[PDB]
């Protein structure tokens, strides 16, 4: 039941349902995190 | 199809058989005067082979010797065609020969270097076990002896509860011919202790160094087989003395022909033979080891043993 | 049917007969539902605009043909002999003929496998001896096409001119090829035949380019078509350098024919040239159109 | 059918008869409906081009068996023994042989575990003693292979020459694998035999290259396989760093052959010579081609 | 049947009986078509290479194993009494045992909930006293296991040596637990086996590791498993810091045995060894493997 | 059968099967391979 | 230790308490010299398995 159906396609990953501009805005805030505080303030 | 033609069918070719088409699936009504002739050809338009079959009122059957055909490879083109008489020839049957026999891929398998090999036994468990196959005597004629009134290793002998001598052999074979065979012995009675060299697969013919511990035999022989539990001497033999734990090499060399022996770290042979009439090589490559007591208990045996391929 | 005749020639110079007159003497027949095979696949281009969407252009596509083929025969050993012969006929990197046979002629097209043959049942084949090949073909040119239109015209005067009669009866633009002698200044025909993808369509209605002085030994190769380079010397020459960004820019399009003129000029001991017309079609059989 | 044999040489030497004359003997049959088993999935690439897309080469895939056997037995006992020896003949990390026998000779395949088997129906497999296992098995290699040839020559001589007799039979190019004793110095044919993958298939005809000296020890393995490093010492110096840029290119393209010249010179003890040539088959059985 | 015999012990301790003799005596029987239950899942990893792609390794997946249970009685109050037991039964947090009792012995999987089962029909339960209820659950070991083999070797010396028996009777590599008392300094055996994974095969043929200098009270446990630190000490000590980066490298690997030796230095009192091999294999029943 | 199944998937593109991430990654290797050689050394 | 071809060994000793066995059959080489110069050096060396 389990294998062949949306249960495989959950290890398919990403296949179905997902969205971009989520994905993007979540990359751009794990930069965002990365390069702050090493950005000066002048 | 305004013209007919021929039909595409295929031609069986086997080395060292004859090659023949049957008259009974080349029926037909050919008058008397009536040729049919079967033409081989390579990719090129080169004939590779030619022959004519025996037309009859009612068939024609092709017959040839295995030599004629050998030379045909397989996927050749050949066309069958029957001349009537006073007419032109036609084409019955065209297509390609294949060769339906066993295929050699290896032009020489020659003999596969079978490296050195090692082999080694202590008799510490309960049993034998089944790297020793017994012979002449039969299953269940051997047995471990643990000689804990002297405390010495376990060793391996005829179980004397109903046998009095009793051999056997390594259940691999050696991968040469030249061998070496080390053997940690105790001397705990009277008997007889062989060491076997390039046994058949039922220890019929060997060679074999002796070792005769007695009251008054203190002596060592060069034996060759005839039956796993009989053997004859070879030239003179040298007198010999088995304390418990002596350590004896039997080494066998193919090249230079011989069989010698070694006490303890001397690399004098206390006993040497040569030119030997014992089969060798392949299928004479196993070792074994007998015991023979005149009494019914222990006398010289083994407490280890050990094989190495080669010298 | 007697009214259509399917052969193949493979790669290797073999003749198959798929189908009409004399299908399957050779062991193989077409069986049905063959796709991509007549219309040569075109996509059209759209812009967005005020009533929707604008016309932008059309491409044509590359031919992805999938057909199924019957081998048969009486005995395994003969079906195996045919199958692999089946086999050998087709290649990936060189391409076999497909011809169509009708009363409008004969159309080829080249064909090359795409991917692996799928053959056979589930079962072994040689329990059948009748067994189908399901083949993924590509033509990477999607047109069918006729033997080419060659004219020759040569010359002895050191200035000479002739015209060339030329016709496009089939549904696609073709582009013409030229083979010129040298040495000699030559001048041809790039005629836009009221084309106007350049926006140039009556501008280039009598356009003629002249291609650079050819030198002594330097006989050159002129075809049109975006396939290929231009100018082709046969000495290794490179031609289309003293060609200062010159090309020639427009095909003959369908419907379309003159008497195109070419001019030699400076050819001391008289050249020649030859003008090759390719019979491309889109279709393997259509009434020739006017 | 007679026809056919299909054999599995297991990863532990067991030999099981899946299909033709004895199959089921060792309580194993072979279930119809397997795939990518006859031809080398070969997928080709296409580039944009003028009318459509262009064809810009080929490459091949390995090999994805999807196949079923069936393990039977009277007595579920004895039948659960033939299934645990079945699983034992398989593994992921080492690959067993699939070995086709037909009129053409025997070709292999080597082929592992792709993934875990699937084995038996709903129920309790004891009940029926006779059930199916679904393997996924794949070819790192995706040719059908017969055994290659081996060829020797052993010199005494200083300076010495030898030709040695190759011939591709197959339907695909090989690579040739040469074991050279030491010391000497050794040329090697490198003939392109017309391929023209690095634009000289006609300047590299005859093209030979001399490999490094060896010094005394230095036995060298000269593959040409891509998959291994062309020059290996036999005792880890590294040889490949007096080869001053040059390496073996070519394979043998399929129909070609000739008696290629092997040259030693410098070698004050002789030497050896062992020519390798794989024997690869796209297809379990095929008619020879020329 | 009586070849197969299916237990459940629950987090709790109870004992159900799904298949096999004396099944369905606790009110709860194993429905057909059980999934991912026989063998251990693997997917096998594949790098781009010149004829396709190469081999690069095996993972072993976790089992999602998905089967259907049948919980009934002849009154609902006890159908009730039975589905509330087999709910106990079962947890997300904790791992109830699934045992598989064959002629091959007795071999144990854990598996915990992996989601919420799905009970029921899809009316009320009471009205049948007879209803399935679908169970997801999840064995992060996916290996099935039986009892490990345990040996001691306790001695008076301060320095001595001892030679374990060792032998891998299963299809998946196994590694060794070891506890050693203290105070002594240890000399335990890594062999390679001639495994190839650091390629070190034959390299790490006799392999010995020196554990640190136990200190008086500091008995390790020394466990080579990857899921768990190397060193534990039972007083809290960091001994595998004082373990300048060592660590056991290598599992008993199927098919390989031998006379481990293990050594004791140093040891004023005397101390005791005790070595666990454990019996992984990939398959609910299996024929031993030599 | 090619026509009107996954094999006019495959020509949609990357409508099944396609992740987010080695796609982020690939043109993120892209622009520093553009980026970086001109990037100062301080 | 056997010195050239003689056939009595050159030195002897038993009964040393080394372990044997599986993971103690490695073999080597060792130098000790007490200036910065070649002393006794091994030009060609060979091992074989048994005796």
């Amino acid at each position: 039941s389990s294998g062949g159906g949306p249960a495989v396609v959950n290890n398919y990953g990403d296949i179905h349902t997902a969205n971009y501009d989520e994905f993007y805005k979540g990359q751009q805030r794990r930069e965002a995190q990365q390069q702050a505080p090493i950005l000066p303030v002048r | 199809m305004l013209s007919t033609g021929p039909i595409m069918e295929t031609l069986t070719l086997t080395v060292g058989s004859a090659f023949e088409i049957p008259g009974w699936k080349l029926r037909g009504e050919y008058p008397a005067g009536t040729t049919s002739h079967l033409v081989f050809t390579d990719a090129a338009g080169g004939t590779l082979g030619e022959f004519e079959g025996t037309v009859s009122a009612k068939e024609i059957h092709y017959l040839q010797a295995p030599d004629d055909v050998k030379n045909i490879p397989h996927g050749a083109n050949f066309q069958l065609f029957v001349t009537y008489p006073s007419m032109q020839p036609q084409c019955l049957y065209f297509g390609t020969a294949i060769r339906k026999e066993p295929r050699y891929p290896l032009s020489t398998v020659v003999s596969p270097e079978d490296s050195a090999v090692q082999y080694k036994a202590n008799f510490v468990g309960q049993y034998i076990g089944p790297m020793w196959k017994p012979m002449g005597n039969g299953w269940g004629s051997l047995g471990i002896h643990t000689h804990a009134l002297i405390s010495e290793a376990p060793s391996m002998g005829p179980n004397y509860s109903l046998f009095s001598s009793a051999a056997a052999r390594w259940l691999w074979s050696m991968n040469m011919d030249s061998v070496t065979i080390v053997v940690r012995v105790l001397n705990v009675g009277a008997g007889k202790f062989n060491v076997i060299v390039c046994a058949d697969y039922q220890m019929q013919t060997y060679l074999g160094i002796q070792f005769e511990t007695g009251i008054s035999n203190n002596k060592v022989h060069v034996i060759t087989g005839d039956g796993p539990l009989n053997w004859g001497y070879q030239g003179d033999a040298v007198n010999n003395t088995t304390a418990n734990g002596d350590v004896y090499t039997i080494k066998y060399n193919d090249l230079l022909d011989t069989i010698s022996c070694y006490k303890g770290t001397s690399l004098t042979p206390l006993i040497e033979a040569s030119g030997l009439d014992v089969p060798h090589g392949e299928g004479f490559r196993y070792t074994g080891l007998a015991w023979n007591t005149a009494l019914l208990s222990p006398g010289v045996e083994p407490t280890a043993w050990e094989a190495k391929d080669g010298v | 049917t007697d009214f259509l005749k399917i052969e193949l020639i493979g790669r290797d110079g073999s003749h198959w007969v798929l189908s009409g007159p004399g299908m399957g003497q050779q062991g193989v027949t077409l069986n049905p539902n063959l796709q991509q095979f007549y219309d040569a696949p075109v996509k059209t281009l759209y812009v967005p605009g005020p009533f929707g969407e604008e016309y932008a252009g059309k491409r044509v596509q590359r031919r992805e043909i999938v057909f199924s083929v019957q081998a048969y025969d009486e005995d395994p050993d003969t079906w195996s002999t045919v199958d692999s012969l089946w086999r050998w006929a087709w290649d990936y990197d060189e391409e076999s003929e497909l011809r169509v046979s009708t009363s409008d002629g004969t159309r080829f097209l080249k064909v090359r496998l795409m991917e692996e043959p799928k053959p056979y049942y589930e079962k072994d084949p040689h329990i059948t001896a009748d067994n189908p090949i399901v083949m993924t073909v590509t033509a990477t040119f999607p047109y069918w096409q006729d033997e080419p239109e060659e004219l020759i015209w040569t010359t002895l005067s050191t200035e000479d001119m002739t015209r060339f009669p030329v016709r496009n009866d089939g549904d696609v633009p073709v582009w013409l090829k030229w083979t010129l002698t040298a040495p000699g200044l030559w001048i041809l025909p790039d005629f836009s035949w009221g084309n106007d993808m350049y926006s140039r369509g009556r501008e280039d209605l009598g356009r003629t380019v002249a291609m650079p002085e050819l030198v002594a030994g330097e006989h050159v190769s002129v075809d049109s078509d975006p396939r290929v380079q231009t100018l082709i010397a046969v000495n290794g020459m490179p031609t289309q350098n003293r060609w200062k960004g010159n090309d020639l820019l427009y095909p003959l399009m369908p419907g379309k024919g003159a008497e195109i003129p070419v001019q030699l000029k400076n050819a001391p001991e008289g050249g020649a040239c030859k003008l090759t017309r390719p019979r491309w079609y889109s279709r393997p059989w259509s009434r020739p159109g006017v």
